[PDB]
């Protein structure tokens, strides 16, 4: 599940920019689903996704 | 008089979606806590195995 | 049940069973 | 839609386009008493909003 | 490990009961001949030898066993310490290892009087 | 039609709970003398007429309640299900009114104890029909008296399953049991004493030499339970519990407190359908009580509607019965679900006023548009509800993974909306 620094320093550019797009996808399914309710479980990923989503923009710039 | 079989077969793959599909965390405590819950039922049957054939044995046999 | 003879009448009701099972069986054999 | 405030609707429609696929008759925004700009958006009539809305996850 | 002793036990039963019976198998329990009218009527435990047994009678032998030492596991695991709830749940277990204790202990008393006419 | 009949047929009711209202485990305590009961209940009945078939609905009548031709368990709680059934038809299907008076509501549990000792009283004279004729009435009637005071201080009472459905399901995991350790088999053209057991296949290890044929004997053994068979059905077991978290979720702020989401939940299961496999079930159980009056005035003609077609070969010699047969079952889980839901609670109108009399309204729109927040969602979850349960059982007896079939899946899948209960009061 943990997406950290270390890998994604070694890993192409193009390679990169999909996981940030993957990441903004379950970003948006998160934000969907909290204001249906969804569930305890889904509102955790929504901080951890976020958070994600920087270490791959930060390893990118 | 063939359209409301299109509605209810796309009645249900509306709600099919809509349902939260568990992971493997909730199936695994259902699944491991309620297999143990079934044999707190379960091995009743083999204790009416040790009993109630031989006092069978006994009720015939008298 | 605010009484237990419910319980107490259902092991009566097998014991009736139980002993008059083998009660004809005595004359038997 | 709840939409971000320093957009167009030739943006959203944009979004809109692009995040579902999906393609837009028009876009009809306003900005709700909260900071929140809402987003009415008409999809054209060969898509259903019901069938997008069950896909998206709203219902 | 504690399943180590959990073998054992199963092991105990196991060979107090049948393993020296497997090869000369006894088969389960009917040996009347017609007593005065009633023909075949299934006898008991084996009385009259005191080596043999047959399938039925070491399988009771062998539960009689074990369930009297596993209450004094219970004895000892539970009911010595004083963790659990104080009032209703350490009753029961006094109580129905007490059960077990005295009423094991008497019908196999009474499983070795009966096949055996010892005098009690 | 309920004025009179009922104010005169009062005779030995049943005790209300007392006030020792609040407990955990002495809960658990009345729970476990049924089962002590149950455990004796099935056991040996004293007529000495040996009839040679043991009944005539025994496998699905077994599936019910497995002591054919056996022992206090009375062929079923088939008269407790189904008077209890057509009970609460005819009180939400308006043929007959209903009573909400608590007057009507002790009597209402009179005339079901009525109908359910007549059907009891039916089922004697349909078995039964020697000289040796007397006290076996005697003995049912004790013995269905006796399960209708189990039952009915096990709803008011302890009660949280039921008393019926755990009845059902603990003899269920019986009759999985039997198969699970098997110790007689009488003597076949070779190999006594192991019958689809696995103590039974590794007995068999040790018997038999030329393992490759003490393995084909072991995962094909057709007239004996198998492990291919157990295989199967634990197989079932894992996928209708990944069908039970099938659930829909919908949050609420309560009323007047800031923002607790306490979500409410619709399961697919939706009460997993005690109703409506048992209204499966039970239809064709009465007729197969009723053949027995179509004996004078059978089991050939008549079973080519009335049956699945038993057989593992997919492409059996008819077409006819397999297909009827599913599409029966099918129709008849998705139905009795549309027809179901508007008596036993939870419809729309049902949940709308448990909510407002609960204070949870939802956060979308209106607290009365909550109705139709939701009533697309609980018809199809009926239905669907109902429908992929009956096909699901078609996975059970398609392939033979189960120890006793669709009543297996369906009463651990009543264990396990159990669990969901205990667990609720922690």
């Amino acid at each position: 599940a943990k997406i950290k620094a270390r890998d994604l320093r070694g890993k192409k550019k193009e390679e990169l920019l999909k996981q940030l797009d993957d990441l903004k996808v379950e970003l948006s399914q998160l934000r969907v689903a909290k204001v249906t309710g969804g569930a305890a479980s889904k509102l955790s990923k929504i901080r951890v996704v976020r958070k994600s989503i920087a270490r791959v923009l930060t390893v990118i710039n | 008089f063939v359209e409301p079989s299109r509605q209810f077969v796309k009645d249900s793959i509306r709600l099919v979606k809509r349902c939260t599909k568990p992971d493997r965390k909730e199936f695994q405590k259902i699944a491991m806590a309620t297999a143990i819950g079934f044999a707190i039922m379960g091995f009743i049957g083999f204790f009416v195995k040790l009993i109630h054939i031989p006092i069978n044995n006994i009720i015939v046999g008298g | 049940v605010g009484p237990v003879p419910v319980l107490v009448m259902s092991l009566l009701f097998i014991a009736s069973v139980f002993m008059l099972h083998i009660w004809g069986k005595y004359t038997r054999s | 839609f709840i939409v971000d405030v320093k957009a167009n609707k030739h943006q959203i429609k944009q979004a809109v386009k692009k995040l579902y696929d999906i393609d837009v008759a028009k876009v009809n925004t306003l900005i709700r008493p909260d900071g929140e700009k809402k987003a009415y958006v008409r999809l054209a009539p060969d898509y259903d909003a019901l069938d997008v809305a069950n896909k998206i996850g709203i219902i | 490990a504690m399943t180590v002793y959990a073998l054992v036990v199963v092991s105990y039963f196991l060979i107090t009961g049948g393993i020296i019976y497997d090869v000369i198998v006894e088969p389960p329990s009917v040996g009347s001949m017609t007593d005065e009218h009633g023909h075949q009527r299934p006898v008991a435990f084996l009385a009259y030898r005191v080596n043999g047994q047959y399938i039925m009678e070491g399988l009771a032998s062998s539960f009689l066993f074990t369930m009297g030492g596993l209450g004094f596991i219970i004895l000892d695991r539970s009911n010595a310490p004083n963790i659990p709830k104080l009032n209703r749940f350490l009753l029961l277990f006094i109580g129905f290892v007490c059960v077990l204790l005295s009423f094991f202990m008497a019908r196999v008393f009474m499983r070795m009087k009966l096949p055996g006419y010892l005098m009690g | 039609f309920l004025e009179v009949i009922k104010p005169f047929c009062v005779i030995l009711p049943e005790i209300q709970k007392p006030e020792r209202k609040i407990q955990f485990k002495e809960k658990v305590l009345w729970t476990a003398i049924t089962l002590f009961i149950f455990l004796v209940c099935c056991q040996i009945p004293l007529f000495g007429i040996m009839s040679s078939d043991s009944a005539d609905p025994f496998y699905w009548m077994r599936v019910i309640l497995a002591s054919n031709r056996g022992t206090l368990m009375e062929l079923g709680i088939s008269p407790i299900v189904t008077s209890g059934l057509i009970m609460q038809l005819l009180a939400g299907a308006k043929i007959i009114e209903v009573g909400d008076t608590p007057k009507d509501r002790a009597l209402f549990n009179g005339a079901q104890k009525l109908f359910g000792m007549i059907i009891t009283i039916g089922q004697s004279i349909v078995y039964v029909m020697s000289g040796i004729c007397l006290l076996i009435t005697i003995q049912l009637f004790v013995a269905g008296l006796i399960v209708l005071l189990l039952d009915e201080l096990l709803q008011k009472g302890y009660g949280l399953g039921s008393g019926i459905s755990l009845f059902i399901a603990t003899n269920i995991c019986e009759t999985i049991v039997w198969k699970a350790f098997s110790p007689t088999t009488v003597n076949t053209g070779r190999g006594m004493e192991f019958e689809g057991a696995i103590i039974a296949l590794f007995h068999l290890l040790a018997t038999r030499t030329d393992k490759v044929r003490a393995l084909r004997e072991a995962f094909y053994r057709q007239n004996l339970p198998n492990l291919m068979n157990l295989i199967a059905t634990i197989f079932v077991f894992a996928v209708v519990i990944y069908f039970q978290g099938f659930r829909v979720d919908l949050p609420i702020k309560s009323a007047r407190y800031r923002g607790q989401y306490n979500t409410y939940p619709i399961k697919l299961f939706y009460t997993s359908n005690i109703p409506i496999i048992l209204q499966s079930a039970l239809v064709s159980n009465l007729y197969v009580i009723s053949q027995m009056l179509s004996a004078r005035f059978p089991v050939g003609g008549l079973c080519h509607y009335l049956s699945p077609p038993e057989s593992f070969g997919s492409v059996l010699e008819d077409p006819v019965h397999a297909v009827v047969y599913i599409v029966f079952m099918l129709g008849s889980c998705a139905f009795f679900s549309k027809t179901w839901i508007e008596v036993s609670g939870s419809s729309a109108k049902d949940v709308a006023k448990q909510l407002k009399e609960q204070q949870m309204v939802m956060r979308g729109h209106r607290e009365t548009s909550m109705v139709h927040e939701l009533n697309r969602y609980i018809p199809t979850a009926a239905a669907f509800g109902g429908l992929c349960i009956g096909a699901l059982s078609v996975l059970a007896d398609f392939l033979g993974a189960i120890g006793s079939g669709t009543g297996i899946l369906l009463a651990v899948t009543i264990i396990y909306q159990y669990f969901e209960i205990f667990v609720k009061e922690q």
